[PDB]
């Protein structure tokens, strides 16, 4: 029997993902890039412990703008503080388009799978991270006769994953005729979560910390007059709602939208608002006092 | 200027560009007939290369006479 | 139940990659069309299933 | 005469309209040097003039 390749999937822990959304955002649209740290072990487990940047050029990657003589620099730094282990790989962010490899791309790519085959080229897309999903999809070469022989499927042996494909359209074209995108899962510890979840000092300072009671007010006022409007649109309404067919009801009488609805998200907000900060006030005025 | 096309930074500064219409207007080491290959119309001659040829070269006696050079 | 998960449904359609308005100037029964795109240029392109 | 008029639409509508591509017989093969002109970037190239 020869090597079998088989799936992976690229745990990318929590201080790698900022250094490169960091590094990445900040230098676009020039590409960035930079080197992986990490180590492999298993045969499923793609372990990036930690990257770096690489200083950019307005000539974005190159396999001549990856630059061997600052790494070399770069590994000896880590090796002194005792972090060096083993690259495994390089990360490249295109800057508004998705993830896919480029030609150039992949001759940069083809460099580093000779020096380790369980490389990977992970492409991130910063200008996409400001949505509730980060972008960042990953690759890794695959050996061009063996997409010949039908061996793709080989990749997904042994479980059925999460499998399912975020982006096509450049990125299928890749995969077909050169790579396997691998899917990303984070780690991290308790103590980074912990680290994660706190971003106030004010958390122990938002229920004696208030807002100026003109305000309540004029939002006291703002929503009243909201609701009164919304009951008026609701009354027309209502003054039918009693024939076949709802959907009739629902253009004829406007339930577009349902005024019903509609009055209930903004009653029920400003009614938890109002419970809060009268709870304030009566704290802070016994208690201190 | 040059302006860096990865990311807008100003990167150096460049010659000014005119359009390749008016880039056509210089010379191709264009060949003299001197006043020497135009026979007859003599004072035609001698009132053009005084109109425009002289003032460039003697521009020093136009400034100490006082006179401007004509404007074509 | 139904009120929350209709919204995590709906995030794929939130999240459509574009789409455009074209007009069908001819068909050509090579099973694609012709399609002036209305911003944009003229392709001609590939069916779906549903059409 | 309005039977005449029906017809010659479901006619049309059955056999389909098209407009067909240019060919060539002795092409049955082309591939074999259509990806070395195509296929990644080696190139049809972005047309440019000089003015400098």
């Amino acid at each position: 029997t020869g090597r079998d390749d088989t799936k992976e999937t690229v745990y990318i822990s929590s201080i790698a993902l900022l250094k490169m959304l960091k590094h990445g955002r900040a230098g676009v649209p020039m590409e960035v890039m930079g080197l992986m740290l990490g180590e492999f072990v298993d045969d499923y487990t793609v372990n990036v412990v930690d990257v770096f940047a690489m200083p950019q050029s307005g000539t974005g990657v190159s396999v001549e703008a990856v630059d061997d003589v600052f790494q070399a620099k770069m590994m000896d730094m880590l090796k002194q503080t005792g972090r060096d282990q083993m690259v495994v790989g390089w990360y490249h962010s295109h800057p508004g388009f998705g993830c896919w490899l480029s030609s150039v791309d992949v001759n940069t790519q083809k460099s580093f799978e000779q020096l380790n085959s369980r490389a990977v080229a992970v492409v991130v897309d910063p200008i996409q991270s400001v949505k509730g999903k980060v972008v960042i999809d990953a690759f890794r070469l695959i050996d061009t006769g063996a997409l010949i022989n039908n061996l793709e499927p080989r990749q997904t042996t042994s479980n059925t994953g999460l499998l399912n494909k975020a982006n096509i359209q450049a990125l299928i074209h890749g995969l077909n005729r050169h790579y396997y995108s691998l899917n990303i899962d984070y780690h991290k510890t308790a103590k980074e979560t912990k680290m994660l979840m706190n971003l106030h000092k004010e958390q122990w300072q938002s229920g004696l910390k208030m807002y100026d009671y003109e305000e309540k007010e004029e939002s006291n006022l703002a929503a009243t007059k909201s609701m009164v409007k919304i009951a008026e649109q609701y009354s027309k309404r209502i003054e039918e709602e009693k024939e076949l067919t709802e959907e009739e009801l629902k253009t004829r009488y406007v339930g577009r939208q349902d005024p019903k609805k509609h009055l209930s998200e903004t009653a029920d907000e400003t009614l938890e608002n109002n419970i809060v900060s009268v709870l304030t006030a009566g704290v802070n005025s016994v208690a201190i006092k | 200027v040059g302006v860096n096309k990865d990311s807008y930074l100003i990167l150096d500064t460049l010659p000014s560009e005119f359009d390749s219409r008016v880039k056509a207007m210089e010379v191709d080491e264009k060949p003299t007939e001197t006043y020497s290959d135009v026979g007859g119309l003599d004072k035609q001659i001698e009132e053009l290369v005084e109109a425009i040829v002289l003032p460039m070269k003697r521009a020093d006696k136009f400034k100490d006479m006082g006179i401007r050079a004509p404007k074509g | 139940n139904d009120k929350v998960r209709f919204i995590k449904d709906e995030l794929r359609l939130l999240q459509e990659p574009g789409s455009y308005v074209g007009e069908v100037i001819k068909i050509v029964s090579d099973k694609k069309v012709l399609v002036k795109v209305q911003p944009e240029g003229k392709y001609i392109v590939d069916v779906a299933k549903d059409i | 005469e309005n039977d005449l008029k029906d017809i010659e639409a479901r006619i049309k509508e059955k056999a389909g309209v098209k407009e067909s591509d240019t060919g060539l017989a002795p092409s049955h093969l082309w591939d074999i040097m259509g990806d070395r002109q195509r296929l990644g970037e080696e190139h049809p190239l972005q047309v440019a003039r000089c003015t400098k």
